[PDB]
């Protein structure tokens, strides 16, 4: 207390709170995961149905503006739409100077670094959301990256952000991740999205999928649980 | 509390309670109510009165022939808004010729509100906000919140006592999809009378409606076009 | 909500902060102008230059057209910049504009540096007023004040705080609707508000007079004397 | 409290800001300074919180020009600021002037720099004070500036912790007639008298203005004047 | 939580200019009537001293002939929006060779209005009355340092705005002729303000479809006196 | 239910109906309720109290109901 | 000593440098500790690479960063400010040899690292740096270097130096190995400094805990030394 209302006030001790608030906040939001097999990457997000109000895919939590990158967050959708606007603003303009494909790390490296910015000044606040890069390049990787408030970013096998991040942690613990490929990704990041708590206290929530793999030519496409229903199914095998 | 300066505080909650006391502030605006069906969005409003000599404020709003507005907040942002989705239609209009879909005009204004969110020296735009649009890709109801976040409702309401209303309009969604446009006016006009007192009732002074379809260019429906759909109106029992 | 920031509402709805520049003002010497049948006549007192304070560098007076000259009360600072502000704007606005200068416009001028230098933090208001004196109202003499709230007005005769406790209620006492019989009448009633002031001895009583026809004209010590004691006179044999 | 801002008054008539950052000055690694009939003399001392760093890596005493000594006791990033700034403001004197700076012209500049952080509550004025030494028209001369942004001259001073010692010392043995060598020998006796443990090589560096230029002790000659020190 | 505008109070409000509403009632109360037969304002003058100028107070105003004008505030940020409003009119004819219809003078002031945390201030303690007779028929509007505004068939804004507001209400209808309109804001400014009306305490305006020309009343409120 | 057994209510009476009125309230404020619709059956002087007793009830209970929401600022 | 506290730029009455060493806190935190050894034509640097998970990829949170071809990097802080402030020594590098065209030596780096540092510090407009700051390099026909660039602006060349949360217990135990003259040699030097380090944390390493930097007058490249390297290492020292 007192050290703690200004991102950029030192505590006496340790680093500023303004940071630590930030990653609890995101440490209370919706469920989003994202796992990677040998040459693709796939995500799976938790929402919450609202009210009927809703319109059954509104204010979704999946976006992909990247060849070959796709993005899912976890957090507050405010900050995630700002945050996915300047991914997609840093992405263009390395598009534009580079005239190539971005590597995902130094993409994530930038973004975070950007994040990281919107702490250091007393003027600006942390982000209250944390999400999840995913991408394939041809000519020297398969790649998964994880950025969060703090700007701080690091590279998953698999990682799990929201109210479930230990619990799913040990989800992805038990997948060997080394030599699986995205068709079994799917299911089980699926089948770990409904097994940790869908609906305990929660009244309900929808599932959505994100997936990208150098067997989509790179590039990301939203997996279509309208079609084959088959990781859906494999969730309820699991409810007994 | 400390933790109530500008919204570049964070919680220890993790919250920023300027961000709630927005979210109020959308509370503090009138009741309003928006629906649409397969073919058109209509939005309804109700038009806070002042005296006997003087005339309701207006809660209407309009951007661009395909899409229009309906408010709820301190009038002076709902209006900088207002005029902010106008200019962006306007440059739509001039790039390529090409009326602009909604759901990219209402992500502009979500990166715009929430801008503030984050810097300090400006509130964000605390305006509870009513979107109907139509677009070569689909026919759209929408909210926003000073949250700097939005959200597309087949049935929306937001406001004082809007929770009546908003139980109508979730008991009745699974009518309105392919209901003609008298009907969906007709639907809104009794999600309306669902927020009302019971001292006060419908009349052509303090309703307003706004109408946008794929054949049917948004036009704002006052007192003129209250008169005749107030026929039909569910009645007020016991 | 409290007084300490210039552009915070008092939860009344007041400004504390002008006030205050009012109240400034207020502890600042008498200062009185009224507009006779033609002429606007003015005097300064409570100068008390002693000894060896010299009462040139005092600046009793300052002109800042032809038509239309100021002193103001208060902080000399202010004074001094607002001085040089008018006398610019009116120089300038003069010069450049297809047609000359009116004492209106700069009135509204200086009326508008008030309330500029009053609208923001960071930027302390005047702490000064002034009685402002114009001679080309269609040749007619017209009388005005300023005030550090960046208000005007327009008065037969005006007076400020210290000044006007007294002053002040002396000439709505004493104000014939007809205009002072001729300048001489201007400076009898000009000597009589000073009479009213605090000390009336001449020492520091100064005075300046503008005909609204003629230009600014500047009154001796002599005159002034000669004056109040025609006035000490008028109110011996007013017995 | 009224430390709280520069920008504000004490009812005093004080700046209780500016005070504290010359307890800062006190804070520093106290300098020996003294002008004798040749020359100045700059003497200052180091110690290090261990014998791991390279001491020679760095170096406290810094010229401006070929013919200018300059010595602080403060905390050194804002010190190698300051330093660089004085070299570009002489390189700007230079390229003007087509003269290199005058001492008095360089000390009144550099102390209007250090004035220029003494305004508005987002800069920090400098925790440093400096001492300057340098050669014009055929004399020695040297002067102080401190964070107040002021300067004045001094034909004997020093200044750091424990520098009210170091004034004695100097008022009781400095007088205006000295020579060099016994002026460098003064330096490092107050020096030893300012600040406890062995004075060596290691410890203390000095630089010496000779009125053709500026130069200064190599380590071999720190080590042989410390030594036999009377 | 009352340093800025730009922070929300708990309840949603602002605590910064809830109070610039306050400044209203510091203000002399001011009437305002729109009729079928025309629009009239009435202004409470008070009068402070004999010396004054009794139209040196600006709380009427003309912005252009064919609508009128009526302040409740500081007359200093009244001055400022009165500028701002003769100049968007004239600029507004300049570039359109038309009269500036009333209620496009309501909306461009209030952009000014619209500035007191959003750019990059403070709101202005000023309340106004707008009266015009254009394409639109007879009009009166109010607004507020809030930036809200209003079309209205009659208001009263100032000190004691209340209850001439609630007796206006309860006389008033929105079908009268102008002059009962008039004849009941003067009864209300009588009895409110100090006295037995008279030109050197109150201030009458008014414009007519007509006559869009000269609201203002230079002695010819003798026929008030004289009537009321 | 609980409160209205002693009260001998009307049986055409929809608690259902009054749960959907009466949101964000309380237990104490729903006895509150019960109480003040016995009170408005015995200002009425009734014989016995109705659905309509209960709405007045409710609508006395709920809340300030608060002053114009548009002019607020 | 609290209260003025708060601001970077509001000196103490003691006029201390509370929050520079609250930068200093806030790099304790991180559980991690870092050396950097000169030796006689050598200079090597190692650092905990404590991973704190298997799921994430370990070549995703590396602390050893090359700056220059023949220049080498550590780290001990939060993760973002570590990589903002390698990028910028970077960016310093590269426009240092754009504008210069030769060498950028390890001393101009971080004395330019340092000086921007204070440049923070000296304005309250960002916070400072919270990360320290250790380099190798070699020089022109001289031999090796080893620096320390911290929050403080504080620079200087070190035979040996630490960095981390284990800072005075590395500090002694370099300071009881370098008061003998002999002959440090590579081995001997990243020898020293892995038992050094594997006291002060006095756990039994397990290769993927730790990350070696060396540069080398014999191979002036900076290299960062593979896992089998450092196993070789590792019996090299079990003797």
């Amino acid at each position: 207390t007192g050290y703690d209302l200004s991102a950029s006030t030192f505590s006496p001790d340790g680093r500023v709170f303004q940071v630590e608030y930030a990653m609890k906040a995101v440490e209370n939001s919706s469920t989003a995961i994202g796992i990677r097999c040998k040459d693709g990457v796939v995500f799976g997000v938790e929402k919450l149905v609202l009210s009927k109000l809703y319109e059954e895919g509104s204010n979704k939590r999946l976006f992909n503006v990247d060849r070959h990158v796709g993005m899912a967050v976890a957090g507050l959708l405010a900050d995630a739409r700002s945050l996915a606007d300047i991914a997609r603003e840093e992405a263009s303009n390395f598009r534009s100077n580079f005239g190539y494909n971005i590597p995902l790390k130094h993409l994530a490296d930038r973004v975070a670094m950007y994040v990281h910015a919107y702490t250091l000044y007393s003027a600006v606040r942390p982000f209250g959301c944390s999400f999840m890069l995913g991408s394939y390049s041809v000519n020297d990787g398969a790649q998964l990256y994880m950025i969060d408030p703090s700007g701080v970013s690091y590279g998953y096998w698999g990682c799990a952000i929201g109210k479930a991040r230990q619990a799913a942690k040990t989800e992805i613990e038990k997948l060997q991740m080394k030599e699986m490929t995205c068709r079994d990704i799917v299911k089980e990041v699926a089948k770990i999205i409904y097994i940790v708590h869908d609906e305990v206290k929660d009244k309900a929530f929808e599932l959505e999928l994100s997936w990208v793999g150098e067997l989509t030519n790179g590039r990301h496409e939203i997996v279509p649980k309208d079609i084959r229903e088959e990781a859906e199914k494999y969730a309820k095998e699991s409810l007994k | 509390n400390q933790y109530d300066n500008d919204v570049t505080v964070w919680s220890p909650q993790g919250r920023i309670h300027q961000i709630e006391y927005a979210m109020e502030a959308v509370k503090q605006g009138s009741a309003t109510v928006g629906l649409k069906s397969k073919t058109h969005a209509v939005l309804v409003a109700l038009k806070r009165a002042q005296s006997e000599l003087a005339a309701h404020q207006k809660k209407i709003l309009h951007v661009d022939n395909h899409i229009g507005i309906s408010i709820a907040g301190l009038t002076a942002d709902a209006r900088l808004l207002c005029n902010f989705m106008r200019q962006e239609c306007l440059d739509s209009r001039f790039v390529f010729d090409r009326p602009l879909p909604v759901s990219r005009l209402v992500s502009l204004i979500g990166s715009k509100t929430q801008i503030p969110t984050q810097r300090y020296g400006r509130r964000p735009y605390g305006v509870g906000l009513l979107i109907a649009g139509y677009d070569d890709m689909g026919p759209h109801i929408f909210q926003t919140c000073p949250s700097a976040n939005y959200f597309d409702c087949r049935a929306m309401s937001i406001g004082a006592r809007s929770q009546s209303a908003r139980t109508y309009l979730e008991r009745h969604m699974s009518e309105f999809m392919e209901c003609n446009l008298n009907e969906l006016v007709k639907h809104g006009l009794r999600a309306l009378r669902e927020t009302l007192p019971a001292e006060q009732d419908l009349t052509t002074k303090n309703v307003s409606i706004g109408i946008v379809g794929k054949d049917l260019e948004f036009t704002i429906y006052d007192d003129d076009d209250v008169s005749p759909f107030l026929e039909g109106l569910e009645e007020r029992p016991q | 909500s409290y007084d300490r920031a210039i552009t915070v509402f008092s939860p009344d709805g007041h400004l504390f902060q002008v006030e205050y520049a009012q109240e400034a003002v207020k502890k600042g010497s008498t200062a009185v102008g009224v507009r006779g049948r033609d002429i606007v006549v003015l005097g300064v007192e409570k100068k008390s230059v002693a000894k060896l304070q010299d009462e040139r560098t005092v600046r009793k007076i300052c002109a800042l057209d032809d038509n239309v000259c100021m002193a103001f009360a208060g902080l000399t600072a202010d004074a001094r910049i607002v001085i040089n502000r008018a006398r610019v704007e009116c120089q300038s606005h003069r010069l450049t504009v297809e047609d000359p200068v009116t004492v209106e416009y700069i009135t509204r001028y200086i009326a508008s540096l008030k309330q500029r230098y009053t609208q923001s933090n960071g930027r302390r208001p005047f702490g000064i007023s002034a009685l402002i004196v114009g001679f080309d109202f269609d040749g007619t003499p017209r009388l005005y004040q300023t005030d550090p709230s960046g208000t005007y007005h327009a008065w037969k005769a005006n007076a400020i705080g210290r000044g006007a406790k007294s002053v002040r209620e002396f000439l709505e006492k004493n104000y014939t609707d007809e205009a002072i019989e001729t300048d001489d009448l201007t400076i009898k009633l000009v000597i009589k508000a000073l009479l009213e002031v605090v000390q009336s001895g001449g020492k520091n009583i100064e005075l300046a007079v503008m005909r609204r026809d003629q230009s600014l004209k500047i009154l001796n010590p002599e005159e002034i004397e000669k004056y109040v004691a025609e006035i000490e006179k008028e109110k011996e044999e007013n017995e | 409290g009224y430390s709280f801002s520069l920008t504000t008054f004490s009812p005093s008539g004080k700046l209780v800001q500016i005070e504290y950052a010359l307890a800062a000055v006190a804070g520093g690694a106290p300098s020996v300074g003294i002008k004798a009939a040749n020359g100045v003399v700059l003497a200052t001392e180091k110690k290090q919180k261990s014998i791991l760093y390279d001491e020679r890596s760095v170096h406290k005493v810094e010229p401006i020009t070929k013919h200018i000594g300059l010595v602080y006791s403060g905390m050194g990033p804002d010190y190698r600021v300051l330093v660089h700034r004085a070299r570009k403001l002489a390189q700007q004197y230079y390229l003007v002037y087509q003269e290199p700076i005058p001492t008095a012209q360089l000390v009144q500049r550099v102390a209007s720099v250090m004035q220029e952080y003494t305004q508005s509550g987002g800069v920090r004025p400098f925790g440093v004070s400096l001492l300057i030494c340098g050669w014009n028209e055929g004399r020695p001369y040297l002067f102080q500036s401190d964070p107040s942004g002021a300067y004045f001259a001094w034909k004997a001073t020093a200044h750091g912790k424990n520098y009210v010692n170091g004034k004695t010392f100097l008022e009781h043995h400095y007088n205006e007639d000295l020579e060099l060598e016994d002026a460098i020998h003064t330096a490092i006796l107050t020096l030893k008298e300012s600040f406890e443990g062995q004075m060596t090589e290691d410890n203390i560096e000095v630089g010496i203005c000779n009125e053709a230029g500026f130069r200064r002790l190599t380590p071999t000659e720190v080590k042989d004047y410390l030594a036999a020190i009377a | 939580y009352d340093r800025g505008v730009n922070t929300f109070s708990p309840e949603g409000r602002l605590f910064q200019v809830e109070y610039a509403i306050e400044a209203i009632k510091l203000g002399s109360t001011a009437i305002g009537i729109q009729t079928s037969e025309g629009v009239c304002l009435a202004v409470e003058k008070r009068i402070t001293s004999p010396l004054m100028e009794p139209s040196s107070i600006e709380k009427i105003v003309e912005i252009d002939a064919h609508i009128g004008c009526a302040m409740s505030g500081l007359i200093a940020d009244a001055k400022t929006l009165i500028d701002k409003a003769r100049v968007e009119t004239q600029n507004h004819w300049f570039t359109y060779n038309e009269t500036m219809t009333v209620e496009s003078v309501t909306q461009a002031v209030s952009n000014l209005a619209l500035q007191f945390g959003e750019e990059d201030s403070r709101p202005f303690g000023v309340a106004l009355l707008f009266g015009g007779v254009d394409e639109k028929g007879p009009q009166l509007f109010h607004m507020d340092p809030s930036g809200t505004f209003v079309q209205c068939d009659a208001r009263a804004i100032g000190s004691a705005s209340e209850g001439a507001q609630s007796s206006l209400q309860e006389v008033y209808h929105k079908s009268m002729t102008l002059k009962e309109a008039i004849k009941s804001s003067l009864i209300i400014l009588k009895q409110v303000m100090e006295e037995k009306l008279n030109a050197t305490n109150i201030e009458l305006a008014t414009v007519q479809p007509g006559q869009n020309f000269h609201m203002f009343t230079k002695e010819e409120l003798e026929e008030v006196i004289k009537d009321i | 239910q609980i409160h209205s057994r002693k009260m001998n209510v009307s049986p055409d009476v929809n608690y259902e109906e009054l749960a959907r009125c009466t949101d964000d309230f309380n237990g104490a404020q729903c006895k509150a309720v019960c109480v003040e619709a016995g009170m408005i059956a015995l200002r009425r002087g009734a014989t016995e109290l109705t659905h309509e007793d209960y709405m007045e009830g409710i609508l006395e209970v709920q809340a300030k109901k608060k002053a114009n929401l548009q002019y607020y600022a | 000593s609290a209260g003025f506290d708060r601001h970077i730029t509001i000196f103490s009455p003691e006029g201390r440098l509370y929050q520079v060493e609250y930068a200093f806190k806030a790099i304790n935190q991180g559980g991690l500790t870092s050396v950097a050894v000169r030796g006689k034509d050598c200079a090597v640097i190692v650092t905990q690479k404590k991973v704190p998970d298997k799921l994430l990829d370990s070549s995703t949170v590396t602390h050893l960063f090359k700056i220059t071809e023949n220049i080498g990097c550590v780290m001990t802080g939060m993760t973002a400010d570590s990589r903002s402030q390698v990028q910028r020594a970077r960016y310093e590098a590269a426009n240092w040899k754009y504008k210069y065209g030769y060498e950028i030596p390890v001393d101009m780096l971080c004395k330019r690292i340092a000086d921007i540092s204070q440049v923070y510090t000296q304005n309250a407009e960002m916070r400072p740096l919270g990360c320290c700051m250790i380099l190798i390099g070699i020089d022109e026909e001289q031999g090796p270097q080893v620096y320390k660039c911290d929050p403080a602006g504080y620079y200087c060349g070190f035979k040996a130096t630490a960095a981390g949360v284990k800072q005075t217990e590395s500090t002694s135990f370099l300071e009881k190995k370098v008061k003998k003259k002999f002959d440090w040699t590579f081995e001997q030097t990243v020898e020293t400094a892995i038992t050094c380090l594997s006291t002060v944390l006095s756990i039994d390493f397990k290769p993927s805990e730790i990350e070696v930097g060396v540069v080398t007058v014999e191979n002036p490249k900076f290299r960062i030394l593979t896992e089998a390297e450092i196993d070789a290492h590792l019996v090299a020292l079990a003797e």
